[PDB]
RNA sequence: UAAGGUGGUUAUUGCGGCGGGGCUCACCUCUUCCCAUCCCGAACAGAGAAGUUAAGCCCGCUUGCGCAGAUGGUACUGCAGUUUUGUGGGAGAGUAUGUCGUCGCCUUUC
RNA sequence: ACGCUUGGUAACCGUGCGUAGAGUGCAAUGGCAUAAGGGAGCUUGACUGAGAGACAUACAGGUCGAUCAGGUACGAAAGUAG
RNA sequence: CGGGGGCUUCACCGCCCACCAAUUCCUGACAAACUCCGAAUGCUGUAUAAUGUUCACUAACAGUGAGGGCUUGGGUGCUAAG
């Protein structure tokens, strides 16, 4: 046969999730494009990791025609 | 025989059926058809299909059109003889269709009662499928 | 035509409730079209004077207690591997909504719209 | 967007995708027009505006477009270094950077209201 | 305009016809000069032939 | 200074005022610009953009091909086009010239033809390049092909076009 | 009351059609200057106020296209025994139906 | 789609319809029009010293990354560029 | 819409006829590498209620690294195989 090659995985996913806190450097959502969009105190990488910016708890909240934008409301 | 003129891909996995299929189970542009009454889940092929058409076909000359509400869309491979277990899937052998309990398969709008009841249960003996005979409600 | 249909209201919905109606030869069914949505349930012989006759009729939904509905057989759920009947769902009519209806043609069926009262019963 | 208000809240659009501001240092839009150029200090993370200057008022002298904008600019600086403002971020509402524009910011330059 | 690029050539001609004598004073960029600017002396003017 | 922008903003606004039903002196239609195109069927040819650059007075461009089509070995980005575009009072009097010189001097001209309208208002007319025009002198030329000239107006119907048109110098073969 | 500027709200907020309006908005006239066209004052920029609601813009109507969308039933499914089933969760599609927005802050107005 | 010499509805041009069916050097997936697609002007941050905090993780390895200092490019400025 | 085929003729010229037949509309219905939609369960975090080292860390010492049957979701095989 010819069909017997295939690659690691990467271990994207979801981390730190909507009701949970994070720090000033922690990853929130590993992706491949930015399909979450960043919010509020929450940044973009090179590889489209969300990252934040200050502690807080994260929150998702879909909107504007089915596009998450990930935020950090801090405490 | 009934069969894509082309697609995507060559080899299909060979999935699971759960029976009780909940759609095409209604009659349409025909009022008397049969319908599989089976227990479970069965692979229609090209050649019973065409035996099953061409024997309704010669029943009921030239008196009305006989609608075949099913296609042999998936391909089901078979390796060669005397070959150990696992170098590959084998080549394709040949095509088939799903057919779960309640499916309808033949069809006859033309030919009155009498007609239509022979000319299904002539073609039904073709098929490897319990089959009923269903008439539509408006009638 | 017209056909008459004595109901009982449903007093409890869910599974259970279904599965110990369905146990003893009724068939739920819906009338919607006016206030609110009345859940109703038939002896399963109500129908094929209805369902299977090849004309067009408009039930009297009567359910003891309360009065004349008025409705049009609007949608049926069958059984596939039994072709029994699960669900009926009724439209009502008042006095007028311009409803619209399949009626058989004369010498399959064609879409019409028209007064509750000016319905053809077979166009030619 | 190709009809001159499509066309500027495209640029509007992408401007204000970076320029904000709080209640200290706001936005400062302009909306330039055939005639009567206005100005405004918004805040964005709160709603209230903090305040507007324009070329309708018993302090703004006839003349040229460019002189009315210098005016207009050095009005609302000096409104704005009242209250304690010290600091704008300076917005175009989809205007090009030259004229009228670049005038008024000249004009509130040549005050206070660092930026 | 962008001075530089296009012709400067494009002055006032006229063009005089030869058949009815009417001549019409054009911008263009065409001989000599006839009364005060170049002119052009054709054969069939705006006015010299039917359909016209 | 044009001849034609006078005779049209004094006789031609109240001709069409009349004879269509307007009311508001904003809604007549106007001639927004007279784009005139040629084609290079050359895939270092390029002598029809100084050619264009003597009758208009105006310099062009060489609108760079999109589409690949190997049909004609194309390879998209090609100098095929000229596509010199007038809308102003050089545009008047460009127009000017052309209706009253070298439009009436084709081999058998029998006027334009009144069918060439694309309904939305907009008149493409193709000539072919004659020694109609007093800008050349056919002595170094290379019989260079003709052009797609293009008025586009303000009319919003074909029926309301043709108007200014016809209030103009140009014959509509009737 | 009306208009202009600028924000929040996942089109029930959009698209189209039909009528009305102009202290502010917009077309509208010119290219000496600031500025620009791989050609054009078309766009951008500047200098003005002869005209205009014609258009942009804003109002009122329209279920027309879009968008949203139940109740009931069904599929599917967690746990327990089994040919049957009992307990909970519960779609998608479709029907009735809804929608010609709503909530703030500034300037001129009544 | 409608018009126009070559030119043929598949070359260029003009007017409409077109939320993405194009393109993103090279396979597939995800993303992108308020562009990550295309153009023009100026440039070399494809810098130096470094790594708060995380994701993967047998080890060896791998990935993202915020502040500070020294001098830069663009920009009116915010601001961006390791 | 148009192309292939029979008769009428100077003219694949003006015609007349039956099949394969672009585009559009209406129905019936398929897909692991299709999705305008989309559960149950599972996973993560906080608090509470039951049970109490069952959890985590350090040091030392090992064995194991040939597994198998049954139920459920699957790939291959012939919806064959202990």
């Amino acid at each position: 046969s010819k069909n017997g090659r295939e690659s690691e995985s990467k271990r994207l996913g979801v981390k730190i999730y909507g009701g949970q806190a994070a720090i000033a450097g922690n990853i929130i959502v590993r992706q491949r494009g930015s399909k979450h969009n960043p919010g509020e105190n929450v940044y973009i990488s090179k590889d489209h990791t969300l990252h934040a910016r200050v502690a807080g708890v994260v929150k998702f909240q879909k909107k504007r025609d089915n596009k998450s934008y990930v935020s950090i409301i801090p405490f | 025989m009934l069969q894509p003129k082309r697609t995507k891909y060559r080899k299909v996995q060979k999935g699971r059926m759960k029976g009780n299929s909940q759609r095409g189970h209604e009659l349409s542009n025909g009022m008397f058809g049969i319908k599989s009454v089976h227990e479970d889940g069965m692979f229609l092929t090209s050649r019973q299909i065409e035996a099953a058409r061409i024997a309704a076909t010669r029943y009921m000359k030239r008196e009305g059109q006989l609608w075949i509400k099913i296609f042999p869309d998936k391909p089901i491979t078979k390796k060669p003889l005397e070959v150990r277990m696992g170098k590959g899937k084998g080549a394709v052998e040949y095509w088939w269709a799903v057919v779960k309990p309640g499916r309808i398969m033949f069809e006859v709008g033309g030919v009155p009662l009498s007609v239509a009841k022979e000319a299904l249960r002539l073609a039904a003996q073709k098929l490897p499928v319990k089959t009923k005979f269903v008439v539509a409600r408006d009638f | 035509k017209s056909i008459t249909i004595k109901g009982s209201e449903r007093e409890s919905v869910g599974k259970v409730s279904t599965k110990a109606l369905r146990n003893a030869g009724a068939v739920p069914c819906v009338l919607y079209g006016g206030n609110q949505a009345v859940h109703f349930s038939a002896d399963a012989a109500a129908f094929k004077n209805l369902v299977y006759t090849p004309n067009a009729h408009t039930v009297v939904i009567e359910l003891g207690a309360g009065k004349s509905f008025n409705a049009i057989l609007q949608d049926i759920q069958v059984h596939p591997v039994t072709d029994k009947i699960l669900h009926i769902d009724f439209f009502q009519l008042f006095d007028d909504k311009e409803i619209t209806m399949e009626v058989p043609v004369k010498i399959r069926k064609l879409k019409v719209k028209a007064l509750p009262a000016n319905i053809p019963e077979f166009v030619e | 967007s190709l009809t001159k208000s499509e066309r500027r809240q495209r640029i509007k659009f992408r401007i204000r995708k970076t320029i904000s501001g709080s209640a200290a240092k706001p936005r400062l839009s302009v909306f330039r027009s055939n005639k009567e150029i206005y100005a405004q200090l918004i805040d964005d993370v709160n709603g209230v505006t903090i305040l507007a200057a324009s070329s309708r008022e018993k302090e703004i002298a006839k003349g040229t477009n460019v002189e009315i904008a210098a005016a207009v600019g050095k009005l609302v600086a000096e409104k704005a270094l009242k209250a304690g403002i010290d600091t704008i971020t300076f917005d175009r509402g989809g205007y090009l950077y030259h004229g009228r524009i670049k005038s008024l910011a000249e004009g509130a330059r040549a005050a206070g209201l660092k930026f | 305009m962008k001075k530089g690029i296009h012709p400067e050539n494009y002055r006032l001609v006229a063009f005089k016809d030869m058949s009815n004598d009417d001549v019409f004073i054009t911008k263009s960029t065409a001989e000599v000069d006839g009364v005060e600017y170049p002119v052009v002396k054709m054969e069939i003017s705006r006015t010299s032939h039917p359909f016209y | 200074t044009p001849r034609l922008k006078e005779e049209y903003k004094s006789r031609v606004i109240s001709a069409l005022k009349e004879e269509f039903g307007y009311t508001n002196v904003m809604q007549v239609p106007k001639l927004e610009k007279i784009v005139l195109s040629r084609g290079v069927g050359a895939a270092l040819i390029d002598y029809a953009v100084d050619e264009l650059t003597k009758i208009t007075g105006q310099k062009a461009v060489i609108t760079k091909a999109r589409k690949s089509v190997a049909g004609f070995k194309i390879r998209q980005g090609y100098p095929i086009g000229c596509k010199v575009t007038l809308r102003g009072e050089r545009m008047w009097e460009f127009f000017e010239r052309l209706i009253t010189i070298a439009v009436p001097r084709i081999r058998d001209f029998r006027g334009l033809s009144a069918k060439s309208f694309d309904g939305r208002g907009n008149y493409s007319m193709g000539v072919r390049e004659q020694i109609i025009f007093p800008e050349i002198d056919y002595d170094k030329v290379d019989r260079v092909r003709g052009m797609d000239i293009t008025f586009v107006t303000t009319a919003k119907t074909d029926k309301e076009a043709k108007s200014l048109l016809a209030e103009l110098g140009l014959p509509f073969k009737k």
